[PDB]
């Protein structure tokens, strides 16, 4: 008789970046 | 066998007595009855921001069940609560959690419909691995199973409107936070459960406190939850008074301070005087010990109540002849009438004391609860207020309209007298600088709170541009800016009570003064992650200059009116003109009288002695080189700073000059007395 | 709707007041053991037994 495990299966997120441009 | 194995009969704790009095909420547990006998979608789901109790209203479903008040065809029903993680816990090998819930799921199968399956906290049985989803999928189909949902807004957004059948059958049950009456109703009730628990007597104008401030004060959670707090901590707070007391802890210490004494003395007669504070404390504390006692069998007679009336209630359910009558019909004259002789009893006895939960507690727990100041005036704090100019002439002379201002403000504060639309009052500050602005809202800070900074001096350089909102609000979702949040909205939502400066405003670029037409006209302002912060309980002063050319010319030969009105002008043509409407009052100011260049050569004399004194040097002074100052360190067209850096010249270099020679003598009187033209320090 | 009307059939109103009150008027009788509240009583059970035989 065989029992389970549980496992991490662990990443992160994807970011963004913004900018500004300015006028004048 | 395998039922309660894992679940909770919430009818059988209605049974039990262990739940409460759930009050109102009678159209939500009718439209959840209608969702209960449909046909198809029979599965009802509540849904609210948490605090309203949603397991309340499935526990007062519960006992409208046992109690009969249902119609007929859910009567005799079971409602009963499941865990998962009852269910999980022992699943070592595959399969073991699955046979456990499909077990689970065949003999509600086989209760045919006699039970109302309650599932807490739902979107758990979203994820537990396919998991439940499919694996209630065809409970979910067959309608057999009649589960009822339980959730915050958010996860039922989240995990609900993902899958489109788990979405097709349940229900929103959209449970709304009550208004205050309601609210009150509720209270009331469980008053009554908070009186059986905690020992003590509550006041409906207690009540009436905590609903009417816990909708101003909290902008956290809503209400009933909030109003429970309050009552529940006033409960604790009165159950440590009446387990202490005070006045037998100061006689403690005084007889244990004078029996030290005493034995340290073994001519006495503190002998006498001990032996006398032991009688005083000993009729004091025999005084506590029936007054307990009094306490404990008003105590008992309750419980005893309590219990008669979950017999009669028993016998309510069950349908019990006459004994219930016989039992309250020979019980509660008595019991009645030995209650109100405790009570006056109490009355005439308790010294020490309270028994009644009062507003003053609740303002007691509102101001260390977050620590906005509303609780009523003791005295030191009062007296202080009372003196407020001469607080801040302590440290600011003169602009004294300034100080009036600043201190009606702090009055209309304390007295309740603000209107909960709007912060306390708002600033704007004007006049050529360094003529004690910055330095009258840190005295401000010094004063109210005990610090400089413990107040947020955010000045507006760094706000010359557009894109830099983000460093007061912060970022908006799905970026870096993510876990910092803001920062103004963060020195807020920490201690709500607190002085705001934004020093030299007229720097920044007036998408800022959006936010800040935000927070001027009502206090609520959106924070980073998309909520929002109250401001309503701060005070934001902002500073200037830009009448200063107008000031140092005509601060002479006008009032003050039309010279407000004038740089009122001024700054109507620098800002918009809603930004200066939203001020509680613009206050200007003007230059400056010797007298007030003399007493500020003194501050920072007794500054500069301070820090000698810490260095370990001590001084006398001629007041001619303090004059020659003056003279010196005049201008118009500045005011204070340069006076500082001309003292701060004429004085500190030679004198560290002769410091740093390892000359001077550490404990002489270093008398400053002058030269011919400058000011000598010399060793005698 | 269908829901609403199942349950406006499933129960009574009146009746249940009256049956309240003859309860309650049951729990005053007993303790009394002047009376007249059994003729009160008599009264409002046949109005129970009518309205529910109606029902
Ligand atoms: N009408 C009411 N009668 C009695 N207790 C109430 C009532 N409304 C709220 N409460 C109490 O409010 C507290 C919190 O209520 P809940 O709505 O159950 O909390 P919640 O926000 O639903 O989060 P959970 O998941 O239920 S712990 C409980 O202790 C309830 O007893
Ligand atoms: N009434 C006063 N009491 C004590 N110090 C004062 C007073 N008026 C001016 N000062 C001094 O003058 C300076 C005032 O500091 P601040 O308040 O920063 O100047 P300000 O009036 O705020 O204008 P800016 O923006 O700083 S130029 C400090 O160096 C203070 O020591």
């Amino acid at each position: 008789a065989a029992a389970a495990a549980a496992a991490a299966a662990a990443a992160a997120a994807a970011a963004a970046a913004a900018a500004a441009a300015a006028a004048a | 066998q395998a039922l309660k194995k894992y679940t909770i009969d919430l009818t059988e704790r209605a049974e039990q007595g262990k739940l409460d009095p759930v009050i109102g909420r009678d159209e939500e547990i009718r439209r959840t009855i209608q969702v209960l006998q449909r046909r198809t979608k029979n599965n009802p789901v509540l849904i609210g921001e948490p605090g309203v109790g949603k397991t309340a209203i499935v526990e007062g479903l519960a006992q409208r069940i046992i109690n009969g008040e249902v119609p007929e065809g859910l009567k005799g029903r079971r409602v009963l609560a499941l865990d998962m993680g009852a269910l999980v816990a022992g699943a070592k090998y595959r399969g073991e959690f699955e046979e456990r819930l499909k077990g689970v799921l065949n003999d509600l199968a086989k209760q045919e419909g006699n039970v109302i399956l309650f599932i807490d906290a739902l979107h758990t049985m979203v994820g537990a691995g396919m998991d439940a989803g499919n694996m209630l999928k065809p409970a979910l189909a067959r309608g057999e199973l009649h589960c009822v949902g339980a959730t915050t807004l958010d996860e039922y957004r989240q995990y609900i409107e993902k899958d489109a059948a788990l979405e097709r059958r349940f229900q929103k049950v959209f449970v709304a936070e009550p208004s205050v009456e309601d609210t009150i109703a509720i209270l009331r009730g469980l008053k009554e459960r908070y009186e059986l628990h905690h020992h003590v007597q509550i006041t409906d104008p207690a009540i009436v406190a905590a609903a009417t401030l816990s909708h101003r004060y909290i902008a956290d959670r809503q209400l009933p939850d909030k109003a429970i707090d309050l009552i529940d901590e006033a409960a604790s707070s009165i159950r440590m008074q009446i387990d202490s007391p005070e006045e037998l802890d100061r006689l403690d210490r005084r007889i244990i301070q004078l029996k030290l004494e005493q034995q340290a003395l073994m001519l006495d007669m503190l002998n006498e005087e001990l032996s006398d504070k032991e009688r005083q404390y000993s009729e004091l504390e025999e005084e506590w010990k029936a007054e307990k006692a009094s306490l404990s069998g008003t105590q008992t007679i309750k419980a005893e109540l309590e219990q008669a009336k979950i017999a009669i209630e028993q016998a309510r359910r069950v349908g019990d002849l006459a004994r219930m009558s016989e039992l309250q019909y020979g019980k509660i004259p008595e019991l009645e009438k030995q209650l109100e002789a405790a009570t006056q009893l109490e009355g005439k006895t308790m010294r020490l004391l309270r028994n009644k939960v009062t507003d003053a507690e609740i303002a007691e727990v509102l101001a260390r609860w977050t620590g906005i100041p509303v609780s009523r005036m003791m005295e030191s704090e009062r007296e202080k207020l009372l003196r407020m100019e001469q607080e801040l002439h302590h440290r600011v002379i003169g602009q004294n309209e300034a100080v009036d201002a600043v201190s009606n403000a702090i009055r209309r504060s304390r007295a309740g007298l603000a209107d909960p639309n709007r912060p306390i009052g708002s600033f704007l500050f004007l006049g050529p600088t360094g003529v004690g602005k910055t330095e009258l809202c840190k005295a401000l800070a010094n004063f109210m709170f005990d610090s400089d900074e413990a107040m947020v001096r955010i000045d507006m350089s760094e706000f010359m541009e557009k894109h830099s909102v983000s460093r007061l609000v912060g970022a908006p979702p799905g970026y870096v800016g993510y876990e910092e949040g803001g920062y103004l909205t963060e020195a807020v939502r920490r201690r709500p009570y607190s002085v705001i400066l934004l020093d030299a405003v007229e720097k920044a670029h007036p998408d800022v003064f959006n936010i800040l037409l935000q927070v001027l006209d009502d206090g609520r302002l959106t924070d980073g992650q998309g909520r929002t912060v109250d401001f309503r309980n701060t005070v934001v002063i902002m500073t200037s200059n830009l009448g200063s050319d107008l000031i140092q010319e005509r601060f002479g030969e006008l009032d003050y009116a039309h010279m407000k009105e004038l740089v009122l002008g001024v700054v109507s043509h620098n800002f918009r003109p809603e930004f200066i409407n939203r001020i509680d009052e613009v206050v200007v100011f003007h230059p400056l009288g010797e007298q007030h260049i003399a007493s500020i050569a003194q501050i920072q004399l007794k500054r500069l002695y301070k820090r000698l004194e810490e260095r370990g040097y001590e001084i006398h002074i001629s007041d001619e080189a303090l004059k020659l100052l003056s003279e010196n360190g005049y201008d118009p067209v500045y005011g204070a700073r340069p006076l500082k850096r001309a003292i701060q010249q004429q004085i500190e270099n030679p004198l560290a000059q002769q410091i740093l020679s390892g000359e001077l003598v550490p404990g002489k009187v270093i008398r400053l007395e002058v030269n011919e033209d400058r000011i000598v320090a010399v060793q005698h």
